[PDB]
DNA sequence: CTGGAGAATCCCGGTCTGCAGGCCGCTCAATTGGTCGTAGACAGCTCTAGCACCGCTTAAACGCACGTACGCGCTGTCCCCCGC
């Protein structure tokens, strides 16, 4: 598993931007973008695999992300509750 | 094993108040998770209350009192109202 | 005997409409699902996931990059300009408390 | 005598008993008054019915006869008091409110 | 009765000045003061309640603390 | 009355690190009331977790867990350093 | 036999018997692990030791044998990871930290 | 201004299908009734601090004159992002 990150294609940001509703867009945007997404997912990902881990599972469940999503003021409705 | 869960409730008060108007399970979920949360928020805020006052009982007036702290004013204003509705009938019946 | 284009803009307009009625995802499932096992690799090995796990990452991921473009796009109009530039997007996350 | 739900006692929708249940075991204080039940399924009556009628008008306006996540989140977006509740929270597959800038518009 | 008038331009470019803010428009003051006035309601509201919860009719500085740390601004050196 | 606080410990803890500094009234309270901010975030988080795996017990594994998701990187590591050798210390003693 | 501290049997300054009946007491389970106040205590000592550390430099560095509110404030916000732990937090009388943005410098 | 032209979108039948909702058996969690212990409701007492007042004093706010630099409008250039 490596370079994965580039996967986030430009036309996927495009859109994502598209629906934020911007309308014209540089070029250098891009992996900022990416950068920041990264970071996102590595703080949420740590929290879920530490809830995992606790737990002493070895597969990680929609609910642990839904108390990792919670601990970090972003709450999710809709994935088990 | 056997999970429970506000469905039926739901289900309910939406026949209540929309009597032709159906509902998928996705957006069912999102209900019980919105009604699980609020949950949450009501109890945590009334347990700091007790703790504060150095109370046993988690009381109504609690309740009312987390009730006005967490919900933003027309809101808070109805939902107290409709609690002190339905406290006293219950307590008359 | 012409193209027939349509003028810069108007189809970012068009699309900026397609996209803000929809709610499916943007990004495609194999490739996020890739990334978010690579990430997960670096604090335990072997780790096995629930596919509703996944889609959760994708729409809590998806959901804050809108919100955070939103934001981009307003720190940006305020600069009285039209195009977004990464500064834009490095003071917001920094007014957010994010930096 | 037969039993008699104390939902039916005080004319709600909601499990009075299942809450006093939830209440004394979420270890949120040593005991349960009696009321406070009725009172914290009063009021979750209540929101629910709030959210649902919105959703319902919306879906309506949709012309769709069940209401799906994206008529949630235009239900709750749209009104003030809801989206300030709801300020922190994500609905899955609700989509966003359809709102453009002005300036960006075909001059 | 316009304390948001005892709120004077110079306490304003001293706020201002710790906030590392050089050259100020003149429309600033009544801006602040709005959002001042803002603030004030949100945090007196929740202080107010949590004085009344407790039957008492002197609020002490507790509840304002309390009525922060649930706005998520959490205040030490006060209990 | 007599109300408690950690102003001795943290005094003692003062006198450890700068045997010779000395500390305002107001420097203690706020420690005062940092040090009790933090009890009630870690055992919050250690409550929550208990409920989570559906067990009547907090045990030190619970606050391990909570000290990693509460504090960051370094101090984290640190502090579970700190902990296991002080119950690795205590339970041998 | 003669009473002995649990904290010195840790060897910790902060005390465990304080800190598991504050446990107990503040109905966050039903049991409380043995282990669990001498593990709480520790690390109580050694983020109260970290800061108190910064707060004595920060005050040295100002030639003054007293730490004040704004020798805390600076050491909390001078360092990366206490300042992000106490994000949030205010401190009364700490100040801010002397920053000036190289704009408004005089050039 | 203003028709055409072309592309984009809407809409209305026509067809298929997964799930929303209803039905059913069962069981365990809610209910009812009675016991008992004890938290707090309540009356009563104390005395602290919060409120109000008054008189000085002086630092700060205020008003105003004045001058300049900066926010803003305008213009020309080019490059880079969009439509395809």
């Amino acid at each position: 598993l490596r370079d994965n990150i580039q996967g986030i294609t430009k036309p996927a940001i495009r859109r994502l931007a598209r629906r934020g509703g911007v309308k014209r867009i540089s070029g250098l945007i891009y992996e900022e973008t990416r950068g920041v997404l990264k970071v996102f997912l590595e703080n949420v990902i740590r929290d879920a695999v530490t809830y995992t881990e606790h737990a002493k599972r070895k597969t990680v469940t929609a609910m642990d992300v839904v108390y990792a999503l919670k601990r970090q003021g972003r709450t999710l409705y809709g994935f088990g509750g | 094993t056997r999970k429970e869960s506000y469905a039926i409730y739901v289900y309910k008060v939406l026949k209540q108040v929309h009597p032709d108007t159906g509902i998928s399970s996705k957006a069912m979920s999102i209900m019980n998770s919105f009604v699980n949360d609020v949950f949450e928020r009501i109890a945590g805020e009334a347990s700091r209350l007790a703790h504060y006052n150095k109370r046993s009982t988690i009381t109504s007036r609690e309740i009312q009192t987390a009730v006005r702290l967490l919900l933003p004013g027309e809101l808070a204003k109805h939902a107290v109202s409709e609690g002190t509705k339905a406290v006293t009938k219950y307590t008359s019946a | 005997k012409k193209p027939h284009r349509y003028r810069p803009g108007t189809v970012a307009l068009r699309e900026i409409r397609r996209y803000q009625k929809s709610t499916e995802l943007l990004i495609r499932k194999l490739p996020f699902q890739r990334l978010v096992r690579e990430i997960a690799q670096d604090f335990k090995t072997d780790l096995r996931f629930q596919s509703s796990a996944v889609m959760a990452l994708q729409e809590a991921s998806e959901a804050y990059l809108v919100a955070l473009f939103e934001d981009t796009n307003l720190c940006a109009i305020h600069a009285k300009r039209v195009t977004i530039m990464p500064k834009d997007i490095q003071l917001a996350r920094r007014i957010r408390g994010e930096r | 005598a037969k039993a008699k739900t104390r939902s039916s006692r005080a004319g709600l929708q909601f499990p009075v008993g299942r809450v006093h249940r939830l209440l004394r075991k979420g270890n949120y204080a040593e005991r349960v008054g009696a009321g406070a039940p009725v009172y914290l399924a009063a009021v979750l009556e209540y929101l629910t019915a709030e959210i649902l009628e919105l959703a319902g008008n919306a879906a309506r306006d949709n012309k769709k006869t069940r209401i799906i996540p994206r008529h949630l989140q235009l239900a709750v977006r749209n009104d003030e008091e809801l989206n300030k509740l709801l300020g922190r929270v994500t609905i899955a597959q609700g989509g966003v409110l359809p709102n453009i800038q002005s300036v960006l518009l075909p001059k």
